[PDB]
């Protein structure tokens, strides 16, 4: 039964290193977008609109990373 | 077909090798040892493919014109301007060698990694199930010892072209005083650029081949693991990214090479 | 297991990749390589001109 | 040795050739060498240090300016 | 017994590295806002308002492995 | 056996990962908020208002794991 | 049989880390890539151009990762 | 018993983690004073004030943590 | 048996950290690459040409540990 | 014999961690105290109270730290 | 995987497929291109002493 | 036996973490010659030659742990 | 030849830790003193001398860090 | 037997937490290094010469670390 607390703790370090990631990247990414949006608040319209299209490309391996982290606990057991 | 996924995965993981001495097929369930067994399906794809890039070129090379050139034409004098483009700027010496070295190697790279977006149990079926072959893999550069001689003949160019250009004298200077160019230093300054000149052919093979062999992998498991209806929906992304990696891959090594003969020679 | 389930998975994947392709990626080469064309054609034309 | 020109609004401050000189840049005081980066600052009231070349220094008063 | 008693050594790397990546990336996130606000101080509102869009990108997915980590200690445990 | 002893051991992991964390998130936020107040000190009594804004999401999910850490030292173990 | 249990836990530390890498590797990448557009707003499509030149090379590592990640955990086993 | 060096490492940690945030923390927030002060050293006394001010915010974390470390290593343990 | 558990975990642990600094290190350099971009359009070729005299040194020891990596999964094992 | 055993570990954490935030810490404090000086002799002194006094706040924790170090290895050794 | 003495032989293929471009493939291409390149080169010379 | 195992993870440890260290150490150092570049093509050819003598030094410390990895592999096994 | 075996990882540990943190925090100086230099070549040798002074703070905890693995590994060994 | 892979993990724990403070260092300072010097170009040599001063006082500990890894991987 030591089996079935391993396939736990593989989550734990799986969905940890992913939260991780995902909010690293975002901060840095949102920062450097907002002194954008200071610095010229006329124009914010068309950089939030790239500021998505280029985040989502940031959290792609977080949400697969998560997702076998998901599978390995509800499903494994 | 008693092949488990685990065990059906395991088939593209082997290679087609020869054995010299016996130029007999050596089976996938028992490996002979030897360092004498060549790897056919690398070698057939690799003459195959340098030969039909070959063809291309050098039947308009005879014909090439001043005029309008012919749309095939415009494409090969296209990737000679990239080609002669980078050349150009990266390199100022007089050599020839140069320019044809970095061509052979861009498109014949570029095509050796081309075939692996092929669907990848399709070939190895005509392996397989038409001429009586036991095992395949359609990707020269996913093994290992194509990248290992490419960039240890780089290697081979790196020592020739530097001696010749500068000679013993100063080579001697350069690989035993840098970098911290005080004598009592020299023994040990020699030990550290010793292998940094080494780890240039080297990190050359290994940063390709590595990405063919993991490009690879992901379409072994895209056929094994998932069934019809969502084997697809990853394939979609999957290709739309490799074109990028088996694009960059070239242009890396082809730039690499000029870069370190440069370095050395100019 | 099936093989066969993987030739059906992997026709749709390259039907697709192609569609991709040809859709996306032929656009791009054809017209850099017509845009060079252009360039070559307009500039002999324009030499010939000169010449005369 | 470079060129440094010293110019009012009015008249004509200073041209000749110099070694080195040093300035009270507003952001911090900073130090001028032949073939310095393109730079641009505003600077504060006080003095400028000139070395003439042939290292000969002088001193110049400023009530600001730009650089 | 430890087949229980270590699933907590699990909820505490999982939960615990999902506190730093939250706050670090959020910590980012402020500060860029507060240099902006401070170079437009009166824009503030929209700034405010982009910061608290972009922020809860930044707890996406560190809100999934706090969920999971009380999964793990509440649930499970 | 296996009860408290390791429960001291993932506590603490929770607790210090959340100290990283909350210290460093704390961190850069007053870093921007200092060196902007010090261009802009007549602002200050504005700044510190959205400076404790920001706060309150930096910490409020570090503030999580010490809570459940201690919820897990003393009742637990 | 026990053998299940270390090779997911060895996958998990590499998508875990490649989580991680390409996270960062993207959101600084990205976080220049919109301080530059705040500056040449018109010029975007060029900044995107090489912008995804580079990120097909920051994501090789961490993907040659996560397909390794997958091979172990499914193939492996 | 055995737990007597677990109780140790189990304080060690938080002991570690603690000193790491806090340490940066500080040393950041420091460091912006330090540079803030060099420009208007007419306001050190007001900086100082706010340093001050919010650095009793940056180590509260860490005054639980090593606080709660030695409620082991000098009364539990 | 014990090897496997093991021999897969060296590769597994040794190109995730190989993984981690190749996707670091070209991010900050793509990052300073699309500085240079955004500031000085007409240069892209040039600074393009020079960036990559640069991006294959940074490879140069991850790509190493990456092929004993996979030499490691492989041939050891 | 193991209560012989963990006591000098128990301290390694606890002094490795100590000695890389100390350091860190007045690293970053120091190189913001040196480029202030370097901008303005003028206050050389003026800036030097004021870096040791910041300073006097970020050691108090490594300095706790390590000196518990000190007390495993040579108290209770 | 497996070191293999296809490490030789593909230094063979390399060397003759270098060769093979060497000396009669790129000599050609860019001679053809560069007859091109004067002869729209020289229409501005030409242009230029028509102006003279 | 294991030995085989815990030898092969210390030449995993050896090279992968001087892959890291010999990559980042050269992402910082190239991230600002391009800029240097970036403001001033002209000194291209100079800042090149520097930074060549520059990140000679960078790899002294890891192209030692790689060789002794490559050591520790195929004679230590 | 079991009692003595982790003295031999404890040696270590405090003594790679004084390694990064004192060679991290002195770099981030040094590139300081670098400025200060740069911007005032005259002021270099006062520079120099701020350098160590405040360079012998930076070193302090490292040094009693690798004294003691001294200690360790060759007196008690 | 059991003990000296535990020996051979220490080295090379020692030698990577080394080299990885000996990078980081000398790549931070020598960006600083390189920008100086796209700054005021024509004080390269000064500029490289007291580079090697401060950089000699970074590489102490960790060359340190290296030969102890050493020792402890061959003396031991």
């Amino acid at each position: 039964n030591l089996n079935m607390d391993l396939l736990y703790m593989a989550a734990a370090v799986m969905m940890g290193l992913a939260a991780i990631g995902a909010a690293i990247g975002i901060g840095i990414l949102g920062g450097k977008f907002l002194e954008g949006a200071a610095r010229q608040p006329d124009l914010i319209p068309l950089l939030r609109t790239q500021f998505f299209i280029v985040m989502g490309l940031v959290d792609a391996i977080p949400m697969i990373a998560v997702g076998l982290g998901l599978y390995v606990m509800f499903a494994v057991a | 077909e008693n092949m488990t996924p685990q065990d059906y995965i395991g088939h593209h993981l082997n290679n087609l090798q020869l054995d010299l001495r016996t130029f007999s097929l050596v089976d996938p369930q028992n490996p002979p040892a030897t360092f004498w067994t060549i790897n056919i399906d690398s070698m057939f794809f690799s003459v195959v493919l340098g030969l039909l890039f070959l063809v291309l070129f050098r039947s308009v090379a005879k014909k090439a014109t001043s005029g309008v050139p012919g749309k095939f034409q415009t494409a090969i004098e296209l990737v000679i301007g990239f080609v002669n483009g980078s050349v150009k700027d990266m390199y100022h010496g007089k050599s020839k060698l140069i320019a044809p070295l970095a061509l052979t190697i861009f498109v014949w790279v570029f095509l050796m990694n081309l075939m692996d977006l092929l669907p990848i149990d399709l070939l190895p079926y005509i392996a397989e199930h038409v001429l009586g072959l036991p095992a395949l893999r359609v990707v020269p550069s996913a093994d290992v010892n194509v990248t290992l001689s490419m960039a240890l003949g780089v290697f081979i160019l790196i020592l020739f072209y530097s001696i010749k250009m500068k000679g013993i004298g100063g080579f001697t200077k350069e690989l035993t005083l840098q970098p911290f160019n005080h004598w009592a230093f020299i023994p040990v300054n020699l030990i550290l650029e010793g292998v940094s000149l080494l780890s240039k052919p080297v990190s050359l093979g290994l940063r390709l081949f590595g990405n063919m062999y993991a490009g690879e992998l992901i379409f072994i498991l895209i056929a094994g693991l998932l069934p019809w209806w969502s084997q697809w929906i990853l394939n979609v992304p999957w290709a739309i990214f490799h074109i990028l990696i088996i694009t960059l891959q070239a242009f890396i090594f082809m730039v690499l090479t000029i870069v370190y003969l440069s370095m050395a020679s100019e | 297991m099936n093989l066969n389930a993987t030739i059906l998975g992997q026709a749709i994947a390259f039907v697709l990749f192609v569609l991709f392709a040809m859709k996306y990626v032929w656009p791009p080469l054809m017209a850099a390589i017509e845009k060079r064309q252009k360039e070559i054609a307009d500039g002999l034309a324009s030499a010939e001109r000169a010449h005369k | 040795t470079y060129h440094l020109d010293v110019v009012s609004a009015e008249q004509q401050m200073f041209s000749g050739l110099v070694e080195k000189i040093q300035v009270t840049g507003s952001e911090g005081e900073l130090g001028i060498y032949p073939g310095h980066a393109p730079l641009l600052t505003a600077i504060k009231p006080g003095m400028i240090r000139i070395v003439k070349q042939h290292g000969h220094e002088e001193f110049i008063y400023l009530s600001g300016g730009i650089l």
